[PDB]
């Protein structure tokens, strides 16, 4: 038989295990906060043509006035918040910033840091394997919206057995023509063209008729308990900066075109709850470096 | 009170949750409706099989015909003991109803090897049906079977088994074999051979209520594989289930044509309807006696609850229909009053059976209406439930009343029931024989009379292929339930004044090519000896069957007599699934053919395959 | 005021869906065909059959031989289906006849009365013009039928016949021998699946006079009918004919019905005829589709879509029940569209009865409204204003099943022999009147003990050259059949002596416009008269000189308007037994004196 | 002649004919301002030293005060919110929601029941049908950007019509390597690699050379009126929680991937424009599902 696996999911590296205490994460709730107050502080500059808004601002989050002929970096709490996303990253990323500077950036702001209080629905479907006999090809594409491309040259219909694993919540199918698919011993229903399936049920067997190709559209939703103040957008746009900004260039570390990718994948790996835990924290991390960086370009 | 624990579909009932059709409605219009208590159903359904009898058999081509069988009997040198005599009316009769009755039985053999040599040849892809369609219904998975297999009557509904039906396959119509003879004259004590004579021109009072109430019962093929593939791993498995079902379907044809012969009258199956039925408060009750069986059934409905009982059909000599209770579903009142109307079975007593065992079962679910339809229909008609679920589920409790894991045990049964009839008739003719006289016993009572394969039998051909102008007649030789000698002789008659009629025997390995020229009278063929397993060695190989070919010139009929050499010959025992999966034969050969008009002088005796090339099965290789 | 009690018990019945309504029929049209047609006798008589044939001179190419099984086959069905075309023609051509004798009285019916129903109307007609049956009830056409006018049951005819013969890689005389002794498989399904449907000219005359005012267009508009049945009847046969296995009509209902949601699915096939229908019944709406059955490209078996009167979905999922239609095409359409009119007065049991009936038993409703508005729609579709085109897809039909024919054969002849080939799809059995087939007629009428056959000469759907030949058995060892052919002018008698061997009798020459010119005068039909003492069978055969004799072009009503031909002469007789040398010949009318047709005198 | 169509498109099921009168569109807006209410008094709370802010919103909300040692699931309100949702995917959800308690909750809060104040996009490409003749292969993937992958395997060039609709507005055709295409009865262009089309223009004919597969590119706009409050990322994600939830399990149903699929379907059948209403209202609920299932987190 030949087996085949999503790009994203194979070789997940190790998340870092430094910042998780609850000081840390204190921290990062402030920076997310402060920096969203920081910029909404730039717009409401711009619109009353004055930088006392602005000011104020900075010198909450930078611990320091602005001045004109620096550079406006962002102070201690801008490093700070560097160093603790290559952290979160990898493990084998150092961990350079003190304890004692991550308590005194805490107590600028009262704000708690409870990071599973809510929730939030990740799109990235996950194909653990798909198992297909002898003179199938079976090519799977995509990360958000997996297409499956099945051709059978063989005498007689085949049996293309799919699993999505254990951690989805729910899985949408829909093929270019009308297929059949059903569990493990079920009795196959007749030709329809989407699916819902829970991925919980257990293995799912398509019949594939001999002829034209067969393309299976797939669509998944997870759960993942994140603080109330994620925000999927900024995180996403955080993301791409700091992969851009070279923040996640280690050795020996796997790379992801989106976050949703990296957290689902790291989901389906060994210590999966522990893991996420920590990817939660770096989306946080993330959110608040987003709003930092577009307030104060570097 | 028997726990089958077998698993059983759930079935969803056109009458709805109120258990009750909605008036006006597609559901009222397809609903089951009951042809038994329904006079106009009733009178009706006897008018069709009057006509149906009538048209392919006529009682005016059967009275002119027995002179000339009478003649091919006579000519056929039986010892003095075991000769057959047609100018007495109860050997006449007598053997209408087995000439009859084995020619349809002869016909359902005759497609089996055909279902069977058909599967075999598509062994690859008939697995691949059976284990990947390991979850669907009986009759899809069957529709998948006979559409690769390439076979002949594709169709599995009701409908499509009427249409390619046999013009020799239709159930005998007792009554109408029964007319215009004379019963009951008497000689006042007179032994002059003028006398002698008008004694054998007529029958007794007996006989003619044995006929009124007979009725034959033929099961098809395609009936048949429906049971066998409700678990079926493989192929071999599916043609060991196909064996199992139509030896026991021979065993019971067997028994149906010896109790005409015992002694005895033939009780009529029945059903007790109240006198003035009240609306919810109404109890159907029907008892079946299949003439071709060795057990009967009391199926009684009160309510929304169903109760069987199957007894015993022998030993019931004191005062009562019904012999001990081998299987108990229930509690069943045979006291019950009321009116009684009198029916003919057309399923065996496994599939009636199999049909109230699924329907207790799905008691619940059903409503009331359409437990009597579905059982109705089906005993009165031969028709399947329509429901597909509930049909599904009662091919699963036939295949397991057939296996070897039955609740019930058949062979035991069968073996008793052959023991009480033989016994009956002993006391029978001994009693007539003291009360009447040993020449007026031998004329109601003959010996000769014994079984459907055991007695001397002839089987009328019809042929339809035509090969460079010679018409082809088939006769499958075997297989044998019983274990002796056997003899074969072939009747030819046509309109040349001189003919060159030619027969061949197709075995396992190789054929025998023969020539015969006498006509009008029976000609001699082949002689067997089978031993006690039921096979035969033909030319060094064991067979079980084998496939015999009449090839004439404007023919108009060809007949084959068969007889043993001793009188009732012993049976062998019952064979079963087990025992037709542990040794393989081979029947692909009998499609095989030759051409009498091309045939030389140096062709004709046993040659083997081999000395063939590929084709061409009537010349010899030079 | 009623219980309610009596209004169920006349409410129409499922006949399709129902598997006991289904059983019924079947066992009643099996027992009806192999009563009329026996396979024994058939069977008997094909030796007979196969002499008749070869002794008809046919060029190489040209000539049948029945011992062929295929060949065998396709003729008995084929003559099957010509009689039973052949006796309603004669029917229509003695009630056109009466019509014309009263056109007086029957003009006056069409005009003073038009408020009574079609079934009242055509009572009337034929009670005045006194034909010989005048009931137009269902009961009244069954018990009025003639045996040869028995539709053909399928299963019956492929009974018992070998299938699958297999000789490998020889050439040899006697495998050739055995190899034609059996049959295809596709044969087989094709006769599984075949039933024919003959209908009178007394069912016909309900739409012929539900708007005519005329005796012409009443006369014109049943010749129109019969015109379109005659095609569809042709198409039919040369569907067997070629390698294809013909479709076949099913209904589909749901798996588990509901009392109150539930719908069902008709697929009509007529097997005689070039367009299908599709139906659907959803609640109370009523959609149809007419389809093509020509094309077919892809898997679907449905081809273009020709009339629209809705949506219907034929990928609906459910129980799958078969069945064989006992109407045309345009019966079936013309009751969905009287259905979809009046679905909003009838309950969901009546439009399911109401449509199994008609096309399972050909029964027409028993609402008065209903009835009028079918044959309304009837007329219409079969007039020169109907919303289907005939004559292109009649045409079209044509040219698919010869298209069809070609390929297959020569994808056989590529994967066996010629001779392989040519045994399993004949060249020779094109179409029904195109073939050569012959007809045993059957005589009531003794004339001075000289026992009468008629024989209806044309109508030629077809151009050429066509030959006529007779075969008579008889009893004694030497006799004297005399032959007369009537046309308008007079009639021809001829005198011959031969017995068991065909012999011809008539050259005809038909044009395009399918028109003879026998002895100077213009004919569409002839009447050939046989008369023999003690015969026992009497068989007309026909053929034309080429195979494939090309086509010729159905008429319409206008076409039937403009020329008038004559048929009260072929109700005269003649008494051969009073007949003289000088009386023998081509003769006219005006020599014969009046009532005599005897003598020339 | 072979057919392709759009999996989305296919069998839109009935929607629910109740609860769309005047007195529950407002019932939906209201519960959409108090759910935004909560979301904000939440962050608000935990940004500072007192719960008070929280207090007063659950307690408007619920119409209970908020617990210790309790689920806080959302009262009333929550209930209401729930089953309403089940009522609009179906025709066969029940509807028990007496009227008077979606009267009396809608009474909470002052604003307009304005469905219609506004317009959205909404990007899903509708393909009716795509006609190929015989010796062609045609192959639909894709709901959002539609990708249909062309095989002309036989001697000579062929012809396949494309179908987008009457109802989207703008398709923009973008082909692999440059194609021809343009409308019955027009002259065919030169060769380009993208083309803007308006579905009403009519049927569309592209040019299929024999060699290498071709594949089209499609994306399509439509405009349909919505509440001004309609927020389409809170409504994707509201859809996505409602059927993780399980509201839309229920017999005889579609299941669509996402909220864009699931009304350009309704708008493609017939009474389209009457099942549309709905669904937009459907639309506003989820986005306060959204909003108060994130505030109050339930197993």
């Amino acid at each position: 038989a030949n087996r085949a696996t999503s790009a994203f999911l194979d070789n997940p590296h190790p998340v870092g295990v430094n910042y998780v205490d609850e000081g840390s994460r204190q921290f990062v709730a402030v920076a997310e906060l402060l920096a969203s107050k920081l910029i909404d502080s730039s717009r409401e500059s711009d619109e009353s043509n004055s930088d006392v808004p602005f000011v104020q601002a900075y010198s909450k989050f930078a611990d320091d006035n602005p001045r004109h002929l620096r550079v406006k970096t962002g102070g201690k709490m801008a490093n700070a918040l560097t160093n603790v996303i290559r952290s979160y990253y990898s493990i084998n990323a150092p961990a350079i910033v003190p304890q004692v500077e991550i308590d005194r950036l805490a107590s600028k702001a009262t704000v708690s840091g409870d990071m599973y209080n809510s929730y939030a629905i990740f799109n990235s479907v996950p194909i653990v394997e798909v198992l297909s006999p002898a003179r199938t090809t079976v090519s799977i594409v995509g990360s958000d919206r997996a297409d499956v491309t099945m051709l059978n040259t063989g005498a007689g219909a085949a049996n293309i057995t799919f699993n999505f694993g254990q951690i989805a919540e729910t899985v949408i199918l829909k093929g270019s023509v009308p297929f059949q698919l059903a569990r493990l011993n079920q009795p196959m229903p007749a030709a329809r063209f989407t699916y819902k399936l829970r991925p919980l049920d257990g293995p799912f067997i398509v019949v594939l008729p001999v002829g034209n190709p067969l393309v299976i559209s797939a669509t998944a939703a997870t759960r993942i308990q994140v603080p109330l103040a994620f925000n999927k957008a900024l995180v996403e746009s955080g993301f791409q900066t700091a992969m851009n900004d070279g923040l996640f260039d280690i050795q020996n570390v796997n790379y992801y075109s989106s976050f949703d990718e990296f957290i689902i994948s790291q989901y389906h790996a060994q210590d999966g709850i522990n893991r996420v835990s920590t990817c939660v924290i770096l989306g946080l991390a993330l959110q608040a470096y987003d709003q930092m960086r577009r307030a104060l370009p570097v | 009170a028997y726990s089958s624990g077998l698993s059983q579909n759930s079935i969803i009932s056109l009458t709805g949750n109120d258990r009750t059709v909605a008036d006006g409605t597609f559901n009222s219009m397809i609903m089951p409706r009951a042809v038994i208590a329904n006079e106009r159903e009733h009178f009706m359904k006897t008018r069709i099989d009057k006509i149906e009898h009538d048209l392919n058999r006529s009682a005016k081509q059967e009275m002119m015909d027995r002179q000339s069988l009478a003649e091919d009997y006579n000519a056929l040198n039986l010892a003095v003991g075991q000769e057959i005599k047609l100018d007495i009316a109860t050997q006449h009769q007598l053997n209408r109803l087995g000439s009859a009755m084995y020619k349809a039985d002869h016909e359902r053999e005759t497609e089996l090897t055909d279902l069977i040599n058909r599967i075999r040849e598509n062994e690859v892809t008939v697995n691949g049906i059976l284990e990947n369609q390991k979850a669907i219904t009986a009759a899809e998975r069957a529709d998948l079977l006979l559409e690769v297999v390439a076979s002949t009557a594709k169709s599995v509904s009701a409908a499509g088994r009427a249409a390619a039906d046999g013009s020799g396959v239709v159930p005998v119509f007792g009554p109408s074999v029964a007319n215009g003879i004379k019963v009951g004259i008497d000689i006042a004590d007179s032994v002059a051979e003028a006398a002698i004579a008008v004694k054998e021109s007529g029958i007794i009072t007996q006989l003619n209520d044995v006929y009124h109430a007979f009725q034959s019962v033929h099961v098809a093929p395609n009936d048949v594989i429906k049971p066998a593939a409700v678990v079926a791993g493989t192929s071999t498995e599916l043609i060991g289930n196909l064996q199992a079902i139509y030896s026991r379907l021979r065993s019971h044809s067997d028994i149906g044509f010896k109790k005409a012969t015992v002694g005895d009258v033939i009780p009529n199956s029945y059903m007790i309807k109240p006198v003035n039925s009240t609306e919810y408060a109404s109890w159907q009750l029907y008892v079946i006696h299949p003439v071709q069986g060795s057990l009967g059934l009391v199926v009684q409905l009160m309510g929304d609850a169903l109760t069987y009982n199957v007894f015993a059909q022998y030993g019931n000599t004191s005062a009562s229909e019904f012999g001990k209770t081998v299987l108990t579903g229930g509690a069943t009142n045979t006291a019950l009053e009321g009116t009684k109307v009198k029916f003919q079975t057309k399923v065996t007593a496994q599939q009636a059976l199999a049909l109230t065992m699924a329907l207790k079962d799905a008691a619940s679910m059903l409503s009331q209406g359409e437990l009597i339809g579905y059982f109705e229909q089906y005993i009165n008609l031969a028709l399947e439930p329509d429901n597909l679920s509930l049909q599904d589920n009662m091919h699963k409790y036939h295949h397991l009343l057939t296996s070897q894991n039955s609740p019930i045990d058949w062979n035991y049964h069968d073996e008793e029931m052959h023991k009480w009839l033989d016994s009956r008739k002993t006391t029978n003719y001994d009693a007539m024989q003291k009360k009447d006289g040993t020449v007026i016993a031998d004329i109601h009572i003959p010996k000769v009379f014994n079984d459907l394969r055991n007695t001397t039998l002839h089987c009328k051909l019809e042929g339809k292929q035509t090969i460079a102008g010679y018409t082809v007649y088939e006769y499958l030789i075997g297989p044998w339930a019983h274990y002796g000698d056997i003899d074969y002789s072939v009747v030819v008659d046509t309109l040349n004044e001189e003919t060159k009629w030619y027969c061949e025997v197709i075995g396992i390995d190789g054929h025998l090519l023969i020539e015969k020229s006498v006509q009008h009278k029976p000609e001699k063929i082949l002689e067997l000896t089978v031993n006690d397993s039921g096979v035969t060695s033909f030319n060094g190989r064991n067979h079980d069957r084998l496939k015999l070919k009449v090839y004439v010139k404007d023919s108009l009929s060809v007949k084959v007599f068969r007889n043993w050499i001793g009188i009732n010959a012993p049976r062998v025992k019952t064979k079963m699934f087990n025992d037709h999966i542990g040794v393989k034969y081979d029947y692909s050969h009998f499609d095989k053919n030759i051409s009498p008009a091309h045939l030389t002088l140096t062709d004709l005796g046993w040659h083997t395959w081999d000395q063939y090339n590929a084709g061409n099965w009537t010349n010899i290789k030079p």
